[PDB]
């Protein structure tokens, strides 16, 4: 299971937990819990960001594998004669 | 073949000037007034002992070819193994004698198997991906090719196995191999 | 979601509930053994529950799933007849490790049973995992939490002992981890249904098994490379112990049917005079040392060496009945030690402050409940019918023997010397005279908590010694395919 | 002494510093004739004697299925 | 950008003198390095081995822009450490996003959060910490000798004026004379293998060099051994700037002794720039061909320092104990591997090169960060050891002894627990980032046949895993020597705080103590952010990984 | 090669001195004269104006350089009061 946007949602509700825990303030008061949300949320768009990364570097990776396939095929084609 | 004594005199100066080197910069670094003669007088040894453990590692390696004739990476363990053992000689204790001689000896002979790319490697010069798809799809092999190197028994009887078997045994004991029945009516 | 990634998720669920209840009721710390407790009892659940589904004659590897978002590094989870009964064991362990340990771990409470439930996902994880490069991250993962368990519970001596686990398995470990990145290097990857399908030619296969055997041997442990395990077995917390004796030293064990048996037959089969020599010098010189060491938890810690090196030699037969011995020996170990060191690290010194056998005498006629368990338990370790040692023993033994006659004949003395060391010392403990006059006050007998640990780890071995069936049915189809040889007119058939 | 309270144990002064002794010998071993000796016999010699005789005597028997008129032997 | 922040900063650091301004300055540099990865991100929409910009004398290529970016986004996670106080004043009552955004919290503020600390005083700081990532974004983007040169002094120079810019400190106008002394000595080397260079190609074009060089791989006249001499006399100079072995004696005594937040700064920046810039050199002047040139190559002094920096970083640091010499140290260590990654020229050992740096980067980040932030917690405590009453200049690395770090995990377990994910990530324990870097080079090296430099990796990892359990040991298995301030809390001394509204209203009044003072958010934060980088990476590491695939597929593009 | 000359003599600045840190700067004066002085003789051989500038940028380079250790050896020297090494 590594779903990108599950993924950093929680990895930024984690930030905030061992934040609270460095600073030794406690994880759940009421008036502070906006930023669970926030962290989460802040998190969810490093992720969706991450995904359309990940899209261009399929492509990138792709069209090399192929480059790579084509130079290969040329040169052996070369050698025939 | 090599000269033994001659390749081991060209080691004795290469890491005898080394040591060399370090007896001056121990000199250069001396605290009291000594003088530029203390090159031979304190720090003398210490070039001595490196002329000593290169001069005898050049010198053994040279000759463990000479007696094997062969060229193979065991000459440069031995080597180290008498220059280690002339590491320790100075300190003069026995396990330090031996210790010393194996660090030595087992350093520079993982190096020399290995070809350590201290000055270079073995560059393969080839198709890098046809040796990796080679050695990737290698799955089945002529089984001969295994049992020339694991061989027959433990386990391991291709078909065939009991003639041949039945003829090893006749060979060495002189005994022909007939089996019993366990049904009287055979 | 896979019941396996459940299994994985679990302890890391308890481990959360554990660091956050503080924030919904100075709660008490009952409450948070409770906690752990209640996790482990429903990891055990859930690998019951995998067990029951389970089909012994698969060799598709059972509740996985599909990934198709591949990346460099991604956790592959799936379980064979070789791995279920390493998950079963370390679920039934595990729970019993806290037990033990419920009343003993008086300070930094939140941080022992968070180690302990974060060692059960990492060690589940190894037997799960279907990457060779998977396996080695698991294995080198339970340091830090093991090195922090140790210095942070241990007895007088815990730094020594931290540092020595730590750095021996490390240093074997980056003998294994050069091995495995060779054969990553070749295949293309350590994915184990594409690696046992590859056909490493022979000297590869000679340079891949030392490195892979070098760091086994640290793990076994082979005599001259256990002073690790006598230090951190005995001075580790009593849960560490058991956690440490009965799954750790099994890692090596069940690495051996994933790393060396498919993948390096042929290395495997040329060197095993080397393998049975070192194996047959550890079962007589442990078992001696063994005879001579007067620290109790030292006594059960050097008997594990003993027995790790008939399973080792199992192991290394090549032939089915040594290889399910090997396994079925594993398994029993595991149920006998994790005893035998709470009889000792968790009664006795519990009881008196001490780990030296010359304090101890005739504890029979005050602590009958004691003797009678610990009696048991000392013919478990001596290998007695009707436990499941004699059926492992005796298979693994006799797979050593048809390997290599004088390898086993020499293995074969540690019917007589495991018997030795353990009723030695158990004559000397429960027996051997009236009760021993250091014992200023008289001490009370087992307690409820120490009656039934030792109670349900004797059940185990006791009926799994009746009916070994019960893990042989299950192992017999896929440990067929670690098997290496033919019969002449058996093969090549059309 | 180490963390719950146990039993009064007459704890006997050169009981205890044997079992000190022992924990700390290590740090006073040295090399010397009888110890590389005995380190030489049990380390080299004896394991090596049994790893050539294992070696010399892989593959030589096997009993599985042998009648009168076969060798135990099989090589 | 760079250019544009240095100099509008410096004319409104010219006419002023206050030094309440700092604070303000280095978060107006924050701001300016935020456009300059702006303007950078967007110059990454083209696939080239390299465009010559400015006549010739610079160059871009997909490599250099993303290492702007890098150093840019390290730049301003250590310039937090001078854009706030280390320590804030929480209470659940002024917890709200309406409290946050409207209301205001009215206390006497100076003592707690040390609003006159030295650190907080020098106007020119983050200025010439402009200067030297100057130098460092140009010198990976030179294309010329010249350049190369001009690109070095600068960065140096810098970090020459960075280690002595605390006057008032004996220690750090010491470490400044030695970093200046030494490192003069090593832009000597660098000068005499450029002009070496210059004198016999007649060029100063790194493109011309290549040509030379690779007409000159061939399988009599003037037989080209000045390139390969050249670039040795050029990469010890190198060598020395890195602090790799056995050029190494400096940075210990530096590192230790300029204050703790520059040294977090100094220790990082400079290893980046010259990795970076040597890998490119390294590339172009791979002999192909097994010639005679390639018996003399100019890489065997990496691999030497390398093999030098991975035994005198484990070896040397066993005994130390004062912990910013042990960091430095594990850094020369750990610059063992990133040389052996770029000696063995591979698209696996480039990779793993890539990979590693950056990983090392944010690592020996997340060491500073824990370090100085341990350092402000102390203030509520107080000791009586003998020891620590003893050490030089406190106020500039409060944390200077690894025994001040004993039972620091009953004083703060989670910012502990931080210190041993990091420390055990250096080690390179799965399944944390660091294990996976050092796999990576080990994996590179060994497809490669450097069996023997692979060996000496393992056994050196084990030497250095014992200093690292060394201080684990100290923060988790002893009980510490600090105890809290009785008077921060001794239940009658309580500062005032108002909340106000935004009409400067008073809403409510509370008392307060010093479990109300903590750690800064920025600090807090960071840590937090980086740890989990560290511990989570085996769920994180496509996008980063295939990032240097990529890279070095396009500088290996045949 | 009267440049390798000033060259090995700025080199034995440093082998010569156990205590006097003024003459390390000194040292490092004499090798960049030294390779200057090596650059522009080349560029006079090879008819190029390039070999000029580049030594028109050493000597700034070296001038500024001179100008921040004779600031940072200041800001010692107000805390210290010696130039010496006591060796
Ligand atoms: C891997 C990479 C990806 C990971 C992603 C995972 C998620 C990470 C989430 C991080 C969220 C940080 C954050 O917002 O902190 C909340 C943090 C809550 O901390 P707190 O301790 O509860 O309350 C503050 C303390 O009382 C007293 O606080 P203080 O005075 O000690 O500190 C003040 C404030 C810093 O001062 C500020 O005012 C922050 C300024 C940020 C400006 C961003 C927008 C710029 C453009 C403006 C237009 O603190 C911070 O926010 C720390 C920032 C550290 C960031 C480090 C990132 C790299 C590591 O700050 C707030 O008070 C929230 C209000 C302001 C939020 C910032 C703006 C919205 C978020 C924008 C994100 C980017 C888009
Ligand atoms: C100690 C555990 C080793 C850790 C596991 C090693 C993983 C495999 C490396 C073994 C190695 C060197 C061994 C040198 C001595 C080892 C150290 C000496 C004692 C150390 C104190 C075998 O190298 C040998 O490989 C043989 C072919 O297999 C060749 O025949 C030999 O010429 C060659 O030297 C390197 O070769 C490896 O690289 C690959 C390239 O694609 C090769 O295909 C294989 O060859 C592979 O194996
Ligand atoms: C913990 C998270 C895991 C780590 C995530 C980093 C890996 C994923 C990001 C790697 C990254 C930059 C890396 C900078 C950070 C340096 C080191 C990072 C520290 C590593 C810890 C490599 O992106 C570059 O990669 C190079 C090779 O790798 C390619 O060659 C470049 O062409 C490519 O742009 C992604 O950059 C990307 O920025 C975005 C702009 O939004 C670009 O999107 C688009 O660009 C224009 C049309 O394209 C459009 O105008 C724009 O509207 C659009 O948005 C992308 O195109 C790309 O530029
Ligand atoms: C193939 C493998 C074959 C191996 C054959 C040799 C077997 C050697 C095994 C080495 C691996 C385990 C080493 C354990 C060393 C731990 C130790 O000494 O105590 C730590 C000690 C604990 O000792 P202590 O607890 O008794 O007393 C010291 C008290 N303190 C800790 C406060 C100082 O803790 C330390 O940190 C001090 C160590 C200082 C430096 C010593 C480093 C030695 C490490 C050698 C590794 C080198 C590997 C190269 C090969
Ligand atoms: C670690 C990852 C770093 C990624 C840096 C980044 O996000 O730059 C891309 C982005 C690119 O921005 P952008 O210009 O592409 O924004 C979107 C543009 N449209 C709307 C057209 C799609 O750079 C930034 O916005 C951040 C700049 C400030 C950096 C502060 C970091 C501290
Ligand atoms: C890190 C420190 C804080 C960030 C410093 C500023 C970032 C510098 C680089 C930069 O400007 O890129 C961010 C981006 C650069 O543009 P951008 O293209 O990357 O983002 C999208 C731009 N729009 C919104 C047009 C689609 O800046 C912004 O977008 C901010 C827009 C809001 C302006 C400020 C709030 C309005 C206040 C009204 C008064
Ligand atoms: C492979 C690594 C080889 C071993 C390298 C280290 C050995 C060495 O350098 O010598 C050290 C050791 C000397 O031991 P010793 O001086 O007697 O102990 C006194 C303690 N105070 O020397 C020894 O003890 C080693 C002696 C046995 C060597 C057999 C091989
Ligand atoms: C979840 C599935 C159900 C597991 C809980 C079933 C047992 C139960 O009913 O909880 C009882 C348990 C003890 O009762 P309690 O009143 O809390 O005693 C302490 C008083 N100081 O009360 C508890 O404290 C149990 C707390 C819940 C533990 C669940 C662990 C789940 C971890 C993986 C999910
Ligand atoms: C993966 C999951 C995350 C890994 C485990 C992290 C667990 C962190 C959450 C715990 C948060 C917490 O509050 O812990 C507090 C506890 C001590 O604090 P406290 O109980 O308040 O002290 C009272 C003193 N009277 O402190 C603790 O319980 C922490 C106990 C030590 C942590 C385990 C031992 C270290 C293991 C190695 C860590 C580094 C490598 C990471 C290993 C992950 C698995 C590979």
């Amino acid at each position: 299971m590594v779903n990108r946007i599950l993924f950093w949602t929680g990895f930024g509700l984690a930030v905030r937990f061992w934040q609270l825990g460095i600073e030794m303030r406690p994880f759940f008061n009421r008036k502070s819990l906006w930023a669970y949300p926030l962290f989460g949320g802040v998190g969810a768009s490093f992720g969706y960001w991450l995904q359309s990364i990940d899209e261009k570097q399929t492509k990138m990776l792709e069209e090399r594998k192929q480059a790579i396939l084509e130079k290969r095929a040329r040169r052996a084609q070369r050698q025939a004669e | 073949p090599k000269d033994a004594v001659h390749l081991g005199l060209k080691g004795a100066a290469v890491v005898g000037g080394i040591g060399l080197l370090f007896a001056a910069v121990r000199t250069s670094l001396a605290r009291k007034n000594v003088g530029p003669w203390a090159i031979f007088t304190r720090n003398g040894k210490l070039a001595a002992t490196f002329a000593a453990v290169g001069g005898a590692y050049d010198f053994t390696r040279a000759a463990a070819a000479n007696l094997r004739e062969k060229e193979d990476w065991v000459n440069n363990g031995i080597g180290g193994l008498f220059a280690g053992a002339t590491m320790g000689l100075t300190t003069g204790r026995i396990p330090r004698v031996l210790g010393f001689a194996a660090l030595t000896g087992v350093v520079l002979a993982t190096a020399e198997y290995a070809g350590s790319g201290l000055r270079g490697v073995f560059k393969r010069d080839v198709d890098e991906y046809e040796r990796k798809e080679f050695l990737r799809k290698n799955r089945r092999r002529p089984i001969e090719e295994t049992l020339a190197e694991i061989g027959e028994g433990r386990g391991i009887k291709p078909p065939g196995y009991y003639e041949r078997r039945a003829q090893r045994l006749k060979e060495k004991y002189g005994v022909d191999i007939n089996p019993v029945c366990a049904d009287p009516d055979q | 979601m896979s019941l396996l990634y459940v299994l994985l998720i679990i302890p890391i669920i308890g481990i959360f509930l554990i660091s956050t209840i503080d924030s919904f009721y100075f709660f008490n710390v009952s409450y948070y053994k409770k906690i752990a407790l209640i996790t482990t009892i429903l990891n055990l659940i859930v690998s019951l529950i995998i067990y029951i589904l389970f089909d012994f004659s698969n060799n598709q590897f059972q509740f996985i799933q599909e990934n198709l978002d591949l990346s460099f590094y991604d956790i592959y989870l799936g379980v064979d007849g070789v791995s279920i009964y390493f998950v079963l064991l370390t679920t039934i362990i595990m729970p019993i490790a806290l037990v033990s340990n419920w009343n003993s771990i008086t300070n930094n409470i939140k941080s022992y049973l968070i180690i302990m439930l974060l060692l059960e996902t990492l060690l589940l994880a190894v037997f799960l995992v279907l990457d060779v490069l998977l396996f080695y991250i698991f294995f080198e993962s339970i340091l830090p939490p093991l090195f922090i368990l140790i210095g942070l519970f241990g007895s007088s001596n815990k730094v020594r002992a931290s540092f020595y686990i730590f750095l021996y398995t490390l240093l074997g470990s980056l003998f294994l981890l050069l091995s495995i990145l060779t054969m990553s290097s070749i295949v293309g990857t350590t994915y184990f249904d594409v690696l046992l399908k590859s056909s490493f030619e022979y000297t590869t296969q000679l340079f891949l098994f030392f490195g892979i055997f070098i760091a086994f041997a640290v793990k076994t442990p082979v005599w001259g490379l256990n002073s690790w395990l006598l230090r951190a077995h005995v001075e580790s917390p009593l849960g560490g112990s058991i956690v440490l004796a009965a799954i750790v030293l099994k890692l090596s064990l069940y690495g051996v049917f994933r790393l060396i048996l498919p993948i390096l037959p042929q290395a495997s089969l040329n060197l095993t005079y080397i393998v049975y020599a070192i194996g047959a010098i550890t079962v007589l010189y442990a078992s001696f040392s063994t005879l001579r060491t007067v620290d109790v938890k030292e006594l059960i810690a050097y008997s594990s060496v003993a027995h790790a090196a008939i399973y080792l030699m199992g192991v290394f037969s090549n032939t089915i009945q040594g290889l399910e011995g090997a396994i079925l020996l594993g398994l029993a170990h595991g149920f006998v030690s994790s005893g035998l060191f709470i009889c000792a690290g968790g009664i006795l010194y519990d009881r008196t402050g001490t780990r030296l056998i010359y304090f101890f005498r005739g504890l029979t006629q005050i602590m009958p409940l004691f003797s009678l368990f610990f009696f048991i338990l000392c013919l478990g370790n001596a290998g007695t019918p009707l436990t499941l040692n004699f059926v492992g023993e005796f298979m693994s033994l006799y797979g050593t023997l048809e390997r290599l006659p004088i390898a086993g004949m020499l293995a074969s003395t540690s019917i007589i010397f495991s018997a030795a060391y353990s009723i030695y010392m158990y004559n000397r403990i429960a027996f051997g005279g009236s009760v021993s006059l250091y014992f200023i006050d008289c001490f009370r007998d087992l307690t409820k908590r120490e009656f039934f640990i030792l109670f349900t780890l004797v059940s185990f071995t006791v009926i799994l010694g009746i009916y070994p069936s019960f893990v042989l049915d299950g192992l017999h189809y896929n440990i067929s395919s670690v098997v290496y040889g033919i019969e002449p007119n058996a093969s090549y058939l059309t | 002494m180490a963390g719950l309270q146990h039993y009064k144990i007459a704890m006997d002064p050169a009981l205890v510093r044997l079992g000190s002794m022992i924990s700390n010998r290590y740090k006073y071993f040295r090399w010397t004739k009888r110890t590389a000796l005995v380190s030489f016999m049990y380390v080299v010699v004896v394991p090596s004697t049994i790893g050539y005789l294992a070696y010399k005597t892989d593959g030589l028997w096997d009993l599985r299925a042998k009648r009168r008129g076969d060798l135990i032997s099989e090589r | 950008m760079i250019m544009i922040s240095i100099l509008s900063l410096l004319l409104s650091t010219s006419v002023t003198l206050r030094r309440d301004m700092s604070i303000l300055f280095n978060r107006i540099s924050i701001i300016a390095l935020a456009y300059c990865i702006l303007h950078d991100t967007m110059s990454l929409s083209f696939i080239s081995k390299g465009i010559g910009l400015h006549g010739g004398l610079l160059h871009i290529t997909n490599l250099t822009q993303i290492f702007h970016i890098f150093i840019f986004i390290i730049s301003i996670l250590i310039l937090q450490l001078t854009s706030f106080y280390p320590r804030k004043v929480w209470i659940p009552e002024y917890s709200s996003l309406k409290d946050i955004f409207f209301n205001k919290i009215l206390y006497y503020r100076t003592k707690i959060i040390n609003k006159m600390g030295e650190h907080m005083k020098i106007i020119e700081y983050p200025l010439i910490l402009l200067f030297v990532i100057s130098g460092a974004v140009f010198l990976i983007s030179t294309n010329d000798l010249v350049s190369i040169f001009l690109s070095i002094e600068l960065q140096s120079y810098g970090l020459y004026l960075l280690s002595t810019i605390y006057r008032n400190s004996e220690l750090s106008t010491t470490g400044g004379l030695i970093y200046f002394l030494l490192g003069g000595l090593s832009s000597c080397f660098i000068l005499l293998g450029t002009s070496l260079l210059y004198v016999n190609s007649g060029t100063t074009s790194l493109d011309g060099l290549y040509i030379l060089n690779s007409i000159s791989d061939v399988n009599s006249w003037y037989k080209p051994y000045y390139l390969n001499f050249s670039l040795l006399i050029f990469s010890i100079g190198f060598l020395f700037k890195v602090s790799a072995a056995p050029f190494h004696f400096w940075s210990p005594d530096v590192y230790d002794a300029i204050p703790t937040i520059v040294t977090t700064f100094v220790a990082i920046i400079a290893k980046i720039s010259i990795f970076i810039f040597l890998l490119e050199l390294v590339y172009y002047t791979n002999s192909n061909a097994n010639s005679y040139l390639s018996e003399f190559s100019w890489t065997y002094a990496l691999l030497i320092s390398s093999l030098l920096s991975l035994i005198i970083g484990t070896v040397v640091g066993l005994t130390q104990f004062r912990i910013k010499r042990l960091l430095a140290y594990s850094t020369i260590s750990h610059v063992g591997f990133i040389l052996l990654a770029l000696s063995v020229s591979s698209i696996e050992s480039t990779q793993a090169f890539i990979f590693y740096l950056i990983q090392y980067s944010i690592s020996n980040l997340n060491a500073f960060f824990i370090l100085i932030t341990i350092g402000f917690s102390l203030y509520g405590y107080v000791t009586n050891n003998k020891e620590y009453k003893s050490l030089l200049d406190k106020n500039n690395s409060p944390i200077q002894l690894i025994s001040q770090l004993k039972g620091y995990f009953y004083i703060n377990p989670l910012l502990s627990l931080s210190l041993a994910i990091t420390i055990f990530s250096f080690v390179g324990v799965p399944p944390l980032v660091g294990f996976f870097a050092k796999q990576m080079v080990l994996s590179a090296a060994l497809d490669n046949g450097y069996i023997f430099l692979s060996l000496i990796a393992i056994i050196t990892s084990v030497i250095g895993a014992v200093y690292y359990l060394n201080v684990i040991k100290e923060i988790f298995f002893y009980s510490p020597e600090h105890e809290v301030n009785p008077v921060l809390n001794e239940s009658d001394s309580n500062f005032s705080l108002r909340i106000l509204n935004e009409k400067n209203v008073l809403i409510r009044s509370v008392l307060l103590k010093g479990r109300n003072i903590f750690i800064s958010s920025p600090f807090s934060i960071t840590i937090s952010i980086i740890t989990n980088v560290i511990l989570l990476f085996i769920f994180m590491n496509k996008e980063w990984l295939s990032m240097g695939t990529i890279l070095v597929q396009i500088l290996f593009s045949a | 090669n009267i440049t390798l000359i000033l060259f090995l003599i700025g080199i034995l600045g440093f082998v010569l001195n156990r205590k006097n840190i003024i003459l390390m700067l000194i040292s490092i004066e004499i090798m960049l004269l030294s390779i200057t002085f090596l650059i522009l003789l080349s560029s006079l051989n090879m008819d190029d104006i390039i070999g000029q500038t580049y030594a028109i940028y050493i000597i700034v380079v070296a001038g500024a350089e001179s100008a921040i250790g004779l600031g940072i050896l200041v800001a010692f020297y107000r805390l210290r009061g010696s130039i010496a090494i006591e060796y």
